[PDB]
């Protein structure tokens, strides 16, 4: 938010968080679909 | 008289005082154990909830969370 | 020009939303789909009835009990570094800020020497919201400052002034701006 | 004869339906929708790019005062001279003289809560999108009345019309906002005192009017931080900010329009109700003070009462006394007579100033610190012959005192202030014509017979700077008695 | 007044401040005292102080009588008292 320099750790939460969402759906498609 | 952990407010001229829920009936299952509030009268929740079953709660949780794998990998893996 | 085009794009969603918007409040829609609020109101006599209520009544006895017994209040367990609780702190009156400082000594006391307190001295409700009022007066002065000021990724001087220039208003704060001086006796920014 | 006033009465209306006369107003720019750039690219100014549905015939517009009255008794008053740039203002007959031992102070701390949070609107709010608009606003206290003010665009009148009435119907007065201000509250009486021509009038003031209405002082001090409470402050706006007690004039605006917009600001919501208050009459004592300072020059004032004030009936005739002296010119009587026959006076003029029943009159002077004795009788031998004016000097003030008040009332902000400050104090608006008509009708007789009942009562004196040779008190007034003064 | 001023710092130097010394620190104008001491080893001691070197010489001065003009001052601060005082001139002093 305004008025801290915490500006690289929110790039670090969108970058894992898609990570995971990739890792889930590509091992379903791989047993179950 | 009242419900939960309040009493009769004193009257002060200048505050304006919120309505206060009156006391309910109790149910059989609690002699013995610290009050914990029962779902208020017109609700579904009312309808439903029984103290005994707390007695039973260390069991269900154990059932409902490892039985089910337990059984799917006796199964399948 | 390819950033005019990129913008004609935002602008008409952007003008979508306002041409829909009410002027008025009006209730939120349900979140969960018809298939699942029709599934869980058929289950519910018997989920409610052995598993989640029995869940919700053992989790209200275990906060009560750990928090009675240090003499405690359940919004005492809130921390000064958050933002909003900060801010809802400094606009306590005096006599409910004297009161939470002196639970909050008794507390670690307690904790230290790992006994209980007397039966009697636990006769309260530990669930009363006394910070409620200032907590929601601070939600509105600080939605109203990111609104107004941090609408926007603003450029800054690099490593100037004891700050790293990303965004940063307190100095010495981040590993590549530590150790500000080599010679001296230092400071205080709060001496400035 | 005081001016008819039109009716506008309150009237309920559908919000959505108002909502479609409210100006467009952006604070985000989410994209844009327009993609054609400049298409004036390349095209020098020496020649035009209007075209023919750019051209009109002229219309002069409607430039004499209009006035209206709402039902809460709120007086409106507007001209339009086909600007682009309003002129909106709000007056209350709130100032210091109205004050008392327990409020000292508090007309000062309203002054500087301006524009903080409202009922409807926050502080950051109102000051940020004042600025985005491009607009500048403020507030101004003083000993008989406070004024709001902005000015922006002519069509963004009604987006500025609530942020300047909300200051007066419904503020909150937080305790943190007030723990804010309180910095900015003593550094102003701080600023005032290297402010020498500032101090000289304060002392003036102060002197003149012991301990009473026109006396009471503009800014806090540390003991008037005693009371600065939210109470205190509300306590004092419920005896004096009624609608009664205000008027509202715009310069650059259209009349109805206005209206309209004033009437949908206080029609949802009610306003202080009035109240019967007595004004107490100034008491006149005249009297001495110093103040040492560090400085190369010792500054001196002396002045006199005038009964009555605007409203005692001979306005005009000291200010034609006050032409032919010497103001802030080169044939003055202070420049030929004073001036060029002293090189050690670094400056001197002749001031007045008027309040709604009461003023004073007199001399300023600035000096070489070693020559104050002389500084004395120099200003006592002008005050012996104030009674005595030629013809030739009479009539070249006249001349000169009609070309200034119509060039003053060539600028907007000037032309605002003068009709809303006139209205509060007589609640009429003479105008430059006949002012002149009674500037013409001034004789020599006038003259002398106000600067005798000037002297009836005790004067006022006043030094600031180096008073290292500053006679004594009873040396100035003996001074003044050989004179004939 | 007793103590300086801002004003006063204008003609702090060593020649305003010597000048002054030479027409009021004779001898003449001095007196010394002491308590608990032997007399004639004060005379002695002091005698010695200044026989090596010159002191500054004498001069005349006359003496300006003072005039008394009452009168009246105010001066506003912060204090929850209300200080008063009045007073008259005593003829002849001491
Ligand atoms: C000093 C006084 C005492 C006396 C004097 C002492 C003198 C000595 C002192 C030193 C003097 C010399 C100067 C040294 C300077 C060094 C540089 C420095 O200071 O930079 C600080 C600087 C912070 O500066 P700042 O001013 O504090 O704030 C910056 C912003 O202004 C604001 O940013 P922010 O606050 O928003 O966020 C900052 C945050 C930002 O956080 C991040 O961005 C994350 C960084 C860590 C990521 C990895 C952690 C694990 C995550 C999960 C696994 C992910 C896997 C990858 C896949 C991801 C999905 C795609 O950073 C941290 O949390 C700090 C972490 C510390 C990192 C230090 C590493 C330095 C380089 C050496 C690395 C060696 C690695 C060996 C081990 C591995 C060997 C195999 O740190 C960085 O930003 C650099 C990050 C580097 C990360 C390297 C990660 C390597 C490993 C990755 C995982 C690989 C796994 C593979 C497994 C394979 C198995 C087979
Ligand atoms: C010249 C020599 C030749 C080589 C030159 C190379 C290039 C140099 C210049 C590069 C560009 C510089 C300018 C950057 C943008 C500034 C924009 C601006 O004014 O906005 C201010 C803006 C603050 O805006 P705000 O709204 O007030 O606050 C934003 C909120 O915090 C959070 O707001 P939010 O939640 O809405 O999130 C916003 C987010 C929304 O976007 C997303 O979330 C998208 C996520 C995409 C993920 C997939 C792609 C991967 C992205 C990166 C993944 C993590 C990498 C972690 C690396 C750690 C180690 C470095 O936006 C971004 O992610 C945009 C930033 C993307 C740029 C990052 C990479 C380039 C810059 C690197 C630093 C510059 C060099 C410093 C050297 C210092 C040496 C002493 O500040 C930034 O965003 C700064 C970002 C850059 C990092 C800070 C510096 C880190 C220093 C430590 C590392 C030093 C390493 C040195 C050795 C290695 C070689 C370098």
């Amino acid at each position: 938010s305004y008025g801290n320099g915490t500006v690289l750790m929110p790039i670090v939460r969108r970058v894992f968080i898609g990570a995971l969402v990739g890792i889930y759906a590509y091992a379903a498609t791989d047993v179950v679909l | 008289k009242l419900e939960g952990s309040l009493l009769p407010p004193p009257h002060i001229p200048g505050i304006r005082r919120a309505p206060r829920e009156p006391a309910s009936p109790k149910m059989a299952g609690m002699e013995g154990r610290m009050p914990v509030r029962l779902p208020p009268e017109g609700s579904r929740f009312r309808q439903y909830v029984d103290p005994r079953a707390d007695v039973y709660f260390p069991l269900t949780a154990v059932l409902v969370t490892l039985g089910p794998l337990y059984m799917f990998s006796k199964a399948f893996f | 020009q390819f950033h005019r085009e990129i913008g004609k794009l935002f602008a008409s969603y952007s003008n979508k939303i306002t041409a829909n918007s009410p002027v008025q409040y009006v209730p939120s829609p349900p979140t969960k789909g018809k298939v699942r609020r029709a599934l869980s109101s058929a289950l519910m006599p018997v989920w409610f009835k052995f598993f989640r209520g029995p869940l919700d009544r053992w989790n209200l006895a275990v906060m009560a009990k750990y928090l009675r017994d240090h003499g405690l209040m359940y919004d005492d367990l809130y921390s000064d570094k958050e933002p909003v609780f900060a801010r809802a702190l400094e606009l306590l009156p005096p006599d409910i800020q004297a009161a939470r400082f002196r639970r909050l000594m008794r507390g670690t006391y307690l904790n230290h020497l790992r006994l209980y307190l007397p039966v009697h001295e636990q006769n309260y409700d530990p669930f009363i919201p006394y910070m409620a009022p200032y907590v929601e007066e601070a939600k509105f002065q600080l939605q109203e400052e990111e609104e107004l000021l941090g609408y926007h990724m603003w450029e800054g001087v690099w490593y100037s002034g004891g700050v790293t220039g990303f965004g940063d208003k307190e100095p010495g704060e981040h590993f590549l701006v530590a150790l500000p001086n080599l010679y001296g006796a230092g400071g205080s920014p709060m001496q400035a | 004869p005081a001016p008819e006033y039109r009716r506008v009465p309150f009237v309920k209306e559908d919000m959505e339906k108002v909502m479609e006369e409210v100006p467009e107003f952006k604070y985000y720019y989410v994209g844009k929708e327009n993609t054609k750039g400049n298409v004036y690219e390349g095209i020098p100014l020496d020649q035009s790019i209007l075209e023919p549905a750019d051209l009109r015939d002229y219309v002069p517009p409607h430039s004499n005062i209009q006035y209206s009255k709402l039902d809460n008794g709120l007086r409106i008053a507007s001209m339009d001279r086909g600007g682009l740039t309003a002129s909106l203002g709000l007056f209350v007959h709130a100032g210091t003289r109205f004050e008392d031992v327990t409020n000292f102070g508090v007309t000062h701390m309203i002054q500087n809560l301006a524009f903080a949070s409202t009922a409807h609107l926050s502080l950051l709010r109102t000051v940020k999108t004042i600025e985005v608009l491009g607009a500048n606003a403020g507030c101004v206290v003083g000993r008989e009345h406070l004024v709001y003010s902005a000015e922006c665009l002519r069509s963004h009148m009604p987006l500025l019309v609530p942020m300047l009435t909300g200051n007066v119907l419904f503020p909150r007065f937080l305790p943190w906002e007030l723990k804010a201000c309180k910095e900015k509250l003593i550094m102003a009486r701080k600023r005032l005192e290297h402010m020498p021509d500032q101090m000289v009038s304060e002392l003036l003031h102060t002197t003149a009017w012991h301990n009473n209405t026109l006396g009471h002082k503009l800014h806090c001090t540390e003991r008037s931080l005693g009371h600065y409470n939210p109470d205190v402050i509300r306590h004092y706006m419920l005896q004096h900010f009624s609608p009664e007690n205000m008027v509202f004039v715009g310069v650059n605006v259209n009349h109805d329009e206005l209206c309209t917009w004033l009437m949908r600001a206080f029609v949802d919501y009610n306003a202080i109700p009035p109240s019967k208050r007595t004004v107490a009459s100034p008491v006149y004592t005249g009297g001495d003070v110093r103040l040492e300072t560090p400085s190369p020059h010792a500054h001196m004032a002396i002045a006199f009462e005038t009964p009555g004030g605007w409203n005692g009936g001979d306005l005009v005739a000291y200010s034609v006394l006050q032409t032919i002296l010497g103001g802030g010119g080169m044939y003055t009587r202070l420049y030929l007579n004073v001036l060029n026959q002293n090189e050690w006076v670094e400056s001197a003029m002749a001031f007045n100033t008027q309040y709604t029943d009461s003023g004073i009159f007199g001399l300023y002077m600035l000096a070489d610190p070693t020559k104050s004795a002389n500084a004395v009788k120099v200003m006592a031998e002008q005050f012996g012959k104030m009674g005595s004016v030629t013809k030739e000097e009479l009539q070249r003030a006249k001349n000169s005192l009609k070309s200034s008040i119509f060039m003053n009332l060539e600028c907007r902000g000037i032309v605002m202030e003068d009709v809303g400050r006139q209205l509060l104090m007589s609640n009429r608006v003479i105008s430059p014509q006949e002012f002149c008509t009674a500037i013409d009708a001034v004789t020599e007789a006038d003259i002398k017979r106000v600067v005798d009942a000037m002297y009836k009562k005790p004067p006022t004196v006043v030094a600031y700077g180096d008073v290292s040779t500053v006679p004594h008190y009873e040396e100035v007034r003996a001074a003044l008695r050989a004179a004939g003064v």
